């Protein structure tokens, strides 16, 4: 015989482990495989598809309403709209969208996003928005021409309904940690702001009121590292019919 | 090391990194342009 | 230059000197440089063939020996009316709590190495029935996962978190992490605050978070109570190391932080480190015959 | 060759008459960023002359008590010039630095001066478990002084100090010293505001001592950023 | 399947092992190397740099003051100035220096050592100084005309500030022993003295005292042996704050 | 021996031999000579 | 994973195993070798060195007094001298000589051996000696010319000191057992006897009575087999110091 | 069998023929002859 020696970890069971093991049905042959659309191979390709952001979280916005963003005509110039919080790891905004749930069973994250916006006005509706992105340090700015210092598009009204900004991938570190401290260097991503460059302008016949649409995803920049226990399911209990599987 | 009879008894095949994300991100007829899209 | 180095340096043998301008011994310590006076040019030499190895003093080999890094008793028992560790324990995982290998890390400013962890866990029962051949489960919980809140609760159920499961009556569990910083290397020593504001620790670099260890036991309570201690070893492997740093002398106060205070007296007082001797005359062991 | 140096950055330019060599510390020369090694995606500004150029500090005054002194970079240097102002519109920041520091005293007198650049000179605090606070790190242009020099403040060594880059000024030898630090951080770039990646540590391990006429001994310290590069333009922090 | 059997030593855990283990991250992929100064690839490099020894470890030298010898003008001549204890185990001016701290972690040693003293009294002073190493078997020398007979150097001060003693490695055996027993014939190396050649000489408005710095390094010869664990650290109690990581 | 399929898996790697002491010994911009140095 | 299973004799201790074991101190460079004199590679060199024969291992012989044997001037023709009994394993002359400690390890034996006798009488002393060596039988002779019979060597003392008689190995089987059973047909191996074949004669101014010493060696066609303890060794309690080694 | 890095780690070396006897037999400088030796 071989002489041998048993390491440590000699019978362990580590639920990450990657051996063959014993066939129970021998001989067995599988259904012949078949072509499916839309076979996945990376998780990668999930986060680059655009899905709604939940902008409007707030207090008496109920359900779809929450995926909208509202803009009126102003009397004062280069108003505030809305902010965004970019935290992924803590409850906001990104969280419920693709990029958002498949990155929430990771731990580290590098790359760049980017944030559509469709205007859904009537078509008589015409008006200016600035998109800013500031890289993280200070305060969330609330004027426009704090704002502007930043990263920005100025987005017209048009035949072209949808804008998008880009979230590049400013760092000090390769990755970013999605830590529930999210005022940590090693997580903060800054601030996402919109405000009036001009004015919703629209006639009589037309809403007063318009919507905007948030979207997000990856770009294929973008990578994920360090799997674990997704936060966003739990259970305290048994299901119903769980114990009926028993009897 | 895999001496079983049955190739379904192998261990995890970690190797494919085919992608295709525009059959999610693009399934448009008509590719879009680097351009007005509409 | 670098070079490949395996032995000691071999030594020439010399002759008499004795050459106007030219001073080997004499250096200049304000450059910052060391001496580069050798031998063969301080006295007469002959030559000699060193055959002693230097792979012992490889960083590798200095730093890749297996140190105790977390040390955890908990009582395994009906804990019903406990206040406690109820059959498991969260250890927020750090290399600051034991000093010999902390000493030992601490002698350099950046490292780059994955992680050999080996898990030994021991039993007594408390105050004789012999002792149970109980199965563990660790878990690793990374940052921003959700910690077990109890021995039975449906974080164990380790969807996507590592887990490993094993007995006392096994060889020590063992597992690999990889070099996991978000970094290059590991930040030894930090010269900066944890966040965007002012409130934030000072020291740690935000960048080396490992995660936490969560350990239960997997067995629900027996009539009666036992003692279960675990010890987790790390040994660094695949090792790079940068910036060596003179060594800490006064005794470790704290594992946040680099406080000092110093023994009451020499050796490795504040005021003094070596121990004293009566004058700078003195030969404390003086061979006397 | 050895004993007279000029040092020239943008506008600024500095001649001794009694050097000791100089130090490059790990050998290592500044560089800016490579493409391989960059995270960051954003184009960055390299300003060159408005912030390569060197900086001088308020001098401190050598005693027969003196402890020592300190100063953080990039901390001391974030207010001052066009540095500054780019180090508070930018997230990001890196750079080299060159440190020349100048003592000058009769030939009457003797005095030495360990002069180290100490990378993430993590302080402890004396005889205490809390942590040093911000205030008690970020002492800016002014600097500290050491409350422990023969430890470091930080429970090691000043004997085994000699381990990082350094000269010393020996006042019978030479009146400047002068260290050229690369870029030192585990990441490629670092936030200016809550991290120092190197420490001047000044220290008079023999104290100043003459039988003359006394006169005010100063130290000054003058730094040079070298091939600073931003990125993560926004509004100023300041 | 094959045959084996168990050797003695079968699931032992030893801490010096060498191994592969288990992965627990299956297709981690690491942050990319980046170029950093100062690697250290052998702790020998760490040895050869220069530190300063503890000479005046006598009491009333406090902190700073315990790294520096002070010598003045003498009426006599060639008098004795120090002594320096060349124990690295036994405790004494070599210990806390690099040299002597690498080598505590070890157990067994070879090689030679250089001494570099650096003097620091003003441009006026001058002097002459006599450096020996003794090699063991009696009593360190305590005068000169004894002391003189080993391995010496004779420093004129001037325009380099330096001089180098060189203490070769003279020995029977192939290492030393860092043993607790100093007079040991497996440990004792000997002694290094200082004597006046000729005399501190000063003008009147120079400092009447001045200073010596002493250094100590390994030189490329040297070597160590048998890692063990140093006794230069220790805890008797857990750390503060040790206990609040399980909280 | 080492049949995981993870690099960092494996055995120390105690074979580097590579030594550059001149960085914390000599790291002078002008080297030292064998010779006054000042 | 490789499909094994565990042999009889798995897990045993064996003292006389030979397996590799896990190296303690990993990287260790043992000190260089250097030429020794005097390098032993196999026992049987010892055994080929000649040993005094303790021969007069009588009451009232003390110490030095019995590694001699002293022969006087006879007036009867043909005396015998002495005997040697020729049993290794049971106490006799042999015991307590290179060739029989040695082969006190072991239980077999084979081969040829040398006794040599050398003459330390006077220079002015003559005479002649018979030394015979009988074969396994019978009885031990106790008359010369029964002796003479076997295999013998007559010696005249002259300037050559010194004589051997060749024990060559005559046996039925390739070896001989070290047996406490000295009559076993496996074991026993005849006799030495010495006789006067004429007689000492000395003049007045020498000592009327001389000695010889009695050597022994194996030849070189020497052979030993299946190691065992010897009995010449034991200990029935701990040394002195024994226990201090745990204080 | 050896796996370990560490050469002297290996099982014993029993292989060592050479053998010297006269060292120890004949270690006088003039040689023994086969003749009266003195
Ligand atoms: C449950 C099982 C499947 O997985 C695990 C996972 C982890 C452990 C465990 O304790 N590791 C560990 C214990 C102690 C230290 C570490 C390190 C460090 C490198 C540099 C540091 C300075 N900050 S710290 C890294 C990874 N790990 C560590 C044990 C088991």
């Amino acid at each position: 015989g071989v002489p041998t020696y048993l390491l440590p970890g000699s019978g362990q069971f580590l639920t990450t482990d990657d051996h063959s093991s014993a066939p129970a049905l021998p001989c067995f042959n599988p259904t012949p495989e078949m072509h499916i659309p839309g076979q996945v191979r990376n998780m990668l390709e999930v986060v680059q598809v655009e899905s709604m952001m939940e902008i409007n979280n707030t207090e008496s916005a109920v359900g779809m309403e929450r995926l909208k963003v509202d803009i009126s005509a102003l009397t004062d110039v280069d108003q505030l709209l809305f902010n965004i919080p970019l935290d992924i790891q803590l409850d906001g905004p990104l969280r419920n969208t693709l990029v958002g749930n498949i990155s929430r069973y990771y731990t580290h994250w590098s790359g760049s996003l980017e944030m559509t916006f469709m205007f859904c006005g009537s078509f008589m509706a015409a008006g200016k928005l600035i998109l800013c992105y500031t890289p993280p340090g200070g305060s969330c700015p609330t004027t426009r021409e704090t704002a502007m210092l930043g990263t920005h598009i100025v987005w017209d009204f048009g035949l072209q309904s949808s804008v998008t900004l880009i979230i590049p991938w400013i760092s000090g570190s390769h990755y970013r940690m999605f830590n529930n401290d999210a005022k940590s260097t090693n997580a903060n991503v800054g601030y996402v702001t919109c405000f009036m460059q001009t004015n919703l302008i629209v006639p009589s016949e037309s809403s007063d009121t318009c919507s905007l649409i948030g979207f997000i995803a990856a770009k294929d920049d973008f990578s994920l590292r360090l799997m674990r226990d997704s936060p966003d399911i739990g259970q305290l209990d048994h299901l119903h019919a769980a114990e009926a599987a028993y009897q | 090391i895999n001496f079983y009879k049955d190739s379904y008894a192998a261990s995890a095949s970690k190797q494919d990194f085919s992608q295709d994300p525009s059959k999610f991100t693009e399934p448009v007829v008509e590719g879009l342009k680097a351009a007005p899209v509409l | 230059i670098e070079s490949i180095i395996k032995t000691a340096t071999d030594t020439v043998k010399s002759e008499i000197n004795a050459e106007l301008g030219v001073v080997p011994s004499l250096n200049a310590v304000e450059t910052g440089a060391t001496s580069n006076t050798e031998p063969e040019e301080a006295i007469q030499t002959r030559t000699v063939i060193n055959q002693h190895g230097v792979s012992e003093t490889l960083v590798e080999n200095f730093l890749s020996r297996a140190a105790l890094v977390s040390k955890r008793s908990f009582e395994y028992k009906d804990h019903t009316s406990s206040t406690a560790d109820k059959n498991f324990f969260k250890w927020t995982i750090n290399t600051r709590s034991f000093v010999q290998l902390r000493r030992k890390l601490e002698l350099f400013t950046y490292l780059r190495f994955d992680a050999e962890i080996t898990i030994l866990t021991t039993v007594a029962v408390n105050g004789y029935v012999g002792l149970p051949d109980l199965t563990l489960q660790a878990m690793f919980v990374p940052t921003g996962a959700l910690t077990p809140e109890k021995q039975d609760s449906f974080h164990w159920q380790s969807g996507s978190n590592a887990s490993v499961f094993f007995k006392i009556s096994d060889p020590p569990a063992r597992i690999t992490i990889p070099f996991m910083c978000i970094n290059s290397a590991y930040s030894v020593f930090y010269d900066g605050f944890a966040g965007f504001e002012k409130n934030g620790l000072y020291g740690i670099n935000p960048a080396d978070t490992i995660g936490n260890l969560c350990v239960r036991i997997v067995n629900e309570h027996q009539p009666v109570g036992f003692t279960v201690t675990v010890r987790v070893y790390m040994k660094p492997k695949h090792i790079k190391a940068w910036a060596p740093r003179p060594p800490r002398t006064l005794p470790y106060m704290s594992i946040a932080n680099a406080n000092y205070k110093g023994k009451e007296r020499a050796p490795n007082a504040l005021s003094a480190i070596i121990g004293n001797r009566d004058s700078v005359k003195t030969m404390p062991h003086n061979i006397v015959n | 060759s050895d004993r007279v140096l000029q040092l020239k950055l943008g506008n600024s330019a500095i001649v001794t008459q009694e050097a000791a060599n100089y130090c490059c510390a790990y050998g290592e020369w500044p560089n800016y960023l490579p493409d391989h090694e960059a995270v960051a995606i954003d184009k960055p500004t390299q300003p060159e002359t408005a912030t390569d150029r060197f900086y001088t500090l308020k001098s401190v005054k050598w005693e027969t008590g003196s402890t020592g002194w300190w100063w953080k970079l990039p901390d001391a240097l974030n207010n001052i010039g066009m540095f500054g102002q780019n180090v508070q519109h930018h997230y990001l920041y890196r750079s080299g630095f060159l440190i020349h520091v100048q003592c000058n005293a009769t030939k009457f007198h003797q005095g030495a001066l360990l002069v180290v650049a100490i990378p993430e000179h993590q302080r402890g605090a004396h005889n205490t478990n809390t942590s040093p606070g911000f205030d008690d790190i970020m002492k800016g242009e002014e600097g500290g002084t050491f409350n422990h020099p023969y430890v470091l403040d930080d429970g090691t060594s000043l004997a085994c100090a000699t381990i990082f880059p350094h000269q010393w000024i020996n006042l019978r030898t030479n009146n400047s010293a002068t260290i050229v630090l690369p870029w030192m951080n585990a990441a490629p770039m670092d936030f200016p505001l809550r991290h120092n990646q190197w420490t001047l540590a000044i220290i008079p391990v023999v104290p100043l001592g003459t039988r003359t006429t006394s006169s005010m001994v100063p130290i000054t310290v003058s730094i040079a950023p070298m091939c600073c590069e931003f990125n993560g333009l926004r509004h100023a922090i300041t």
